[PDB]
């Protein structure tokens, strides 16, 4: 029988978000900042919903990358409050709160956010004054911008602040002159047309699907697959690492899907992650649900090693495909990524009367940004989808950002002290005049 | 035990609460109601108008396995790939059918 002939399975330990080590305040950073020329220093904060990334504009990478979470509690066995605001918070009692409203790009728990900023400035080595460049969401809400502005000016006393968009910093860092920027991120997915280095934000679209939604959806699927009761504790922190490690975009979904559970070759369409177990003529071989749940091998509940493992199978491809088929696969009731990009390129930009050489000028650089684009074949899937919509022989190119996570911070850092940026800075006195809803409109920021 | 003492030493080393943030303005204290929800922030308006619906025909997938589904069960409203999965679907525990709809974000509650 085939299962007698198959090799022993290869199995991956479950990964999760974990604390690894303490990092002290980086006092050499404060020293270097005081050594730079005047007006050529800023603190740069890519306020990402998955990671807050922070560092000095004069450096090539962030010094900090931490989740936007706090844990604060009183230890009843010691009588003192403890507070943690990054990966020091182990994501060991996990009283976690998150600055962001879950599944959105918008900050809403300002107490967590203010504790997160406290951690940032402590670990940047500030002890008593520096310009701050901060990324915000596309179309970030005025009330949210006000609250963040109040914190930066009135609590921390910072001299100057500017808000840009992480997507657009990433585009300019990769020499983006004109193009269609496609961002898929933890919070969301965006398509933004950029014309002569200025984003046409009135033409941008948000999908409301992203890396957070994939981890949550992957969790729903696993809890359904093992609804008989998986003995391990399923957390979306684990399913995030599954989506990163194992999922990929299909080049031909229906043709790849319909054969995916075929008993031949399922031996390595499946992938197996093991949870840490506590060690002590019609049958399964013709059933589909055994293949779905347990793959090409016999199963016994006697083995603690063969319980406490999940077999991914169809969700290897079914999870990324929600971006392309949102209503079909997850009821998201929104146009797919290819249909969104197609609508912009085909309908909007040729109609928009100020533009010249549309779509063709944009087709020459469709640009991919944000971590949730890093799936394999994401580019080729997007290219082939657009190629069917664009006129024959259109010079479509799809291009990935270099280092598509940190690169958005590098764009902000390189931009931070340019004259275009310093024209966009708001000073505290301008804030005290105008209040925190006011902004200098500029190429890389909201209206 | 030293392991527990070392854990306490690490927990102290990680703690931010013991540290006086010299850069904080002590006089400033927030409005405690500032943590509004997005629903409230939007509703206070009376640009998050970037959402995009669709009109393309929708392909049908199996609620249990995600394989393509030829069939829709008129009872459970679940989509299913084959008669083996139909056998499962009507043998589900009392609340499980609603959970399969919830993964589509369909509901009948
Ligand atoms: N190699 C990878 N392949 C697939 N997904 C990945 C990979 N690396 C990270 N991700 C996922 O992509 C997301 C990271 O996105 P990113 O860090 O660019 O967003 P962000 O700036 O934190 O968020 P946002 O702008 O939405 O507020 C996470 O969901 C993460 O799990
Ligand atoms: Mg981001």
């Amino acid at each position: 029988e085939p299962w007698k002939r198959l090799p022993p399975p290869t199995v991956y330990p479950v990964k999760e978000a974990r604390f690894e080590k303490y990092i002290p305040p980086q006092l050499d950073g404060r020293e270097r900042a005081l050594a730079q020329p005047p007006g050529q220093v800023a603190i740069v904060i890519d306020n990402g919903s998955h990671s807050v990334r922070a560092g000095w504009n004069f450096e090539d990478k962030p010094r900090l990358a931490i989740p936007p979470i706090m844990s604060k509690y009183r230890d009843r066995k010691m009588g003192k409050t403890f507070s943690f605001a990054g990966s020091d918070c182990y994501a060991a009692r996990s009283h976690i709160r998150n600055a962001f409203e879950a599944g959105t790009g918008i900050v809403s728990n300002w107490d967590v956010m203010e504790h997160v900023l406290d951690y940032v400035f402590v670990k940047l080595g500030m002890n008593e004054d520096m310009p701050i460049v901060m990324t915000e969401a596309v179309a970030n809400l005025p009330y949210s911008r006000k609250s963040m502005s109040e914190i930066i000016f009135e609590c921390y006393g910072a001299p100057s602040l500017v808000y840009g968009i992480d997507s657009l910093f990433s585009f300019r860092h990769n020499q983006g002159q004109t193009g269609l920027v496609v961002s898929s991120s933890y919070s969301a997915t965006h398509v933004i047309p950029v014309y002569n280095r200025k984003a046409l934000l009135s033409q941008a679209i948000r999908l409301n699907w992203g890396g957070w939604h994939m981890a949550e959806y992957m969790l729903k699927l696993l809890k359904l697959k093992y609804y008989t009761g998986f003995p391990g504790k399923l957390n979306s922190s684990q399913t995030e690492h599954m989506v990163r490690d194992f999922c990929y975009v299909s080049l031909d979904y229906d043709r790849e899907l319909a054969g995916y559970l075929d008993w031949t070759g399922l031996e390595d369409r499946e992938r197996i992650v093991q949870y840490p177990y506590t060690e002590e003529q019609r049958d399964w071989s013709k059933s589909l649900l055994h293949a779905f749940r347990y793959g090409p091998r016999p199963f016994d509940p006697s083995s603690q090693a063969e319980t406490h493992r999940v077999h991914l199978n169809v969700e290897r491809i079914r999870v990324p495909e929600v971006l392309f088929q949102p209503a079909a696969i997850a009821g998201v009731d929104q146009a797919g990524l290819v249909e969104i990009a197609g609508d912009i390129l085909c309908q909007r930009l040729p109609s928009l009367p100020g533009i010249q050489d549309a779509p063709d000028a944009f087709l020459r650089d469709v640009f991919l940004t944000g971590g949730n684009t890093l799936f394999q074949n994401f580019d080729e899937r997007l290219r082939q989808g657009l190629m069917a919509l664009l006129p024959v022989g259109a010079p479509l190119r799809v291009r990935r950002a270099q280092d598509a996570i940190l690169d958005a911070w590098r764009g902000a850092a390189g931009w931070a002290c340019t004259e275009e940026a310093k024209a966009a800075w708001i000073t505290r006195e301008e804030y005290l005049e105008k209040g925190g809803e006011y902004i200098k409109e500029h190429d890389l920021g909201n209206a | 035990q030293s392991a527990q003492a070392a854990h306490q030493a690490l927990v102290e080393q990680l703690d931010l609460h013991s540290i006086h943030k010299t850069f904080r303005n002590p006089n400033w204290r927030p409005n405690q109601r500032r943590n509004k929800t997005i629903k409230a922030i939007l509703g206070e308006s009376q640009t998050n108008i970037e959402s995009a619906p669709s009109l393309a025909p929708m392909k049908h997938y199996c609620d249990v396995t995600g394989l393509p589904a030829p069939y829709l069960d008129p009872k459970t409203r679940l989509r299913y790939h084959n008669k083996e999965i139909f056998a499962m679907i009507r043998n589900l525990p009392q609340g499980m059918g609603e959970q399969f709809l919830e993964a589509r974000g369909a509901h009948t509650v």
